[PDB]
């Protein structure tokens, strides 16, 4: 069935958004923001007016998608009118962004028709000579994660960028993107004064009909590139119009928990791709049993699923450690006290099962630390940045120089949570109460 | 080691190997948990 292959491929690239530009899908709740971004970028590229605007919205809220759609829209009709410089706040640092701007400037100006050669002082003053200072070429700056350059110490790059926006003869468009709602408070006073205070907040999903209409936009094939298109559109419209269908129930569950269309797309894609024929795809979209299987797999390495993989000695040691941590006031325990509780519990069970020695319980203890059931007391864990991690790697911690049986640990799961989802018919269930 | 002791004293050989593996699992699953590598180590130490 090559027609099913064509329909499956079309549905898959609609779900990945990799359509041609004229066929790109804009959701109805995203349309006002898309028009506002289109007006700003058209006033920059067509009409040579300088602009400064920060896009504020959560992750996966189509900030990059709308900007890329607008730039590819103006790419096909005004190609020689503008160049694009892309900076990302994670990849680029305050010194490295100068070199990135210079290298993108030379490779973008060689694409239409050196600036990037020398030390950092020379490169920066050459960029300033080009920008600080027929039609003029617009320079569009796309600044992702712009909050990292609005720091508390100094904001040199944002100062010079907004100075180029407000006081230069080359027209420049600067788009910032961030997740921080209070991005204007991050800005220094002179940087905020040079900024235009134009902040666009990305639209959120307000009602369930927005999610259903977006799913309808994603899964309806609007071109007749397969013979199965009409039946697929009919069955999809039948499932979406029915309020009691399984797909509507999954959309409602997403609206109540995640409220994220990329989250739903990540489940819809293997439902579409794992089907082998047209009727199998129709049964899959009518039942959505694969969505249940996917949801079960997404939770299988959580705290609930990791406990169900434990052995009887592992579960007994974990219960004993949770008992010792509950009785403690700092919630702290070690291997010796947990082994004392374990041997007490085994004696009171066999008085009313093999007792293992401390040498063999050492391995189960190490596995429980490895599976993130226990953690070291007041441990910071993974550091935020490379500098603090580098500082931590050059320090010898006091919990790594004492013997293992005296190291203080704290529970990632408490005894009440242990009682909740260990089954009532289990052997050690009675000792989850204290 | 196995063939050297058969000489010095094919489904049957698979039977005794699988029975050894099941005995190792039944003796040390509470010790190893579901660690494949720990049971591989115990099999390699206790086979000869
Ligand atoms: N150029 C693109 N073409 C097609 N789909 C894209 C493109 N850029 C992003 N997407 C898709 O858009 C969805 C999320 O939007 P996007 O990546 O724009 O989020 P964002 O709000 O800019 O994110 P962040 O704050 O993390 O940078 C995802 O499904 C992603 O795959
Ligand atoms: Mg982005």
């Amino acid at each position: 069935d090559p027609g099913f292959g064509s329909l499956q491929r079309r549905l898959l690239q609609q779900l990945y958004g990799t359509l041609p530009t004229d066929e790109k899908i804009i959701f109805t709740y995203l349309q006002d923001c898309q028009q506002e971004i289109d007006r700003i970028i058209k006033q920059s590229i067509i009409q040579k007016e300088s602009h400064s605007v920060i896009l504020v919205g959560p992750r996966q809220s189509y900030k990059t998608y709308l900007l890329d759609y607008e730039l590819s829209l103006l790419q096909q009709s005004y190609k020689e009118q503008f160049i694009t410089i892309r900076l990302n706040g994670f990849i680029h640092s305050e010194q490295t962004a100068i070199n990135g701007i210079a290298t993108q400037l030379e490779q973008q100006l060689q694409k239409i028709h050196t600036i990037s050669s020398g030390s950092l002082t020379e490169v920066f003053e050459k960029i300033l000579l080009l920008l600080d200072s027929i039609t003029k070429i617009t320079v569009v700056f796309i600044f992702d994660e712009i909050d990292t350059f609005a720091g508390p110490v100094r904001q040199t790059l944002l100062y010079n960028l907004f100075d180029m926006v407000e006081h230069s003869r080359v027209p420049v468009c600067i788009f910032g993107c961030t997740t921080k709602l209070n991005i204007l408070e991050y800005l220094e006073k002179r940087v905020k004064s040079r900024f235009s205070q134009r902040v666009i907040y990305m639209p959120q999903i307000q009602n369930l009909d927005d999610m259903v209409d977006a799913v309808r936009n994603l899964l309806t094939v609007r071109s007749e590139i397969s013979p199965w298109v009409s039946q697929w559109n009919e069955t999809l419209e039948k499932e979406l119009s029915d309020p009691r269908s399984n797909l509507n129930r999954h959309i409602r569950m997403n609206f109540e928990t995640f409220r994220s269309l990329p989250t739903l797309k990540n489940s819809i894609i293997p439902l579409v791709a794992t089907s082998k024929n047209f009727g199998s795809l129709c049964t899959a979209i009518k039942s959505c049993s694969f969505l249940d299987i996917y949801n079960k797999n997404q939770l299988s390495n959580n705290l609930t699923g990791r406990l169900q993989s434990l052995s009887d000695l592992e579960l007994a040691i974990l219960i004993s450690a949770a008992r010792v941590a509950l009785r403690a006031k700092d919630g702290s325990f070690n291997f010796n006290l947990a082994y004392a509780e374990y041997e007490k519990m085994i004696k009171a069970i066999n008085s009313r099962i093999k007792l293992w020695l401390k040498k063999d319980v050492k391995n189960v203890w190490e596995n429980l630390v490895q599976l993130d059931f226990f953690t070291e007391k007041s441990a910071v864990g993974l550091r935020d940045n490379a500098t603090a991690a580098f500082y931590a790697s050059n320090y010898q911690f006091q919990g790594t120089m004492i013997p293992f049986d005296l190291r203080s640990y704290q529970m990632q799961i408490i005894l009440q949570e242990l009682r909740r989802i260990i089954p009532k018919s289990n052997m050690y269930y009675s000792w989850t109460q204290l | 080691c196995l063939r050297k002791r058969i000489i010095e004293e094919d489904d049957q050989f698979q039977n005794v190997a699988a029975n050894f593996i099941h005995l190792i699992v039944q003796a040390f699953h509470s010790y190893t948990g579901n660690d494949i590598f720990a049971l591989n180590d115990l099999i390699d130490f206790k086979w000869p």
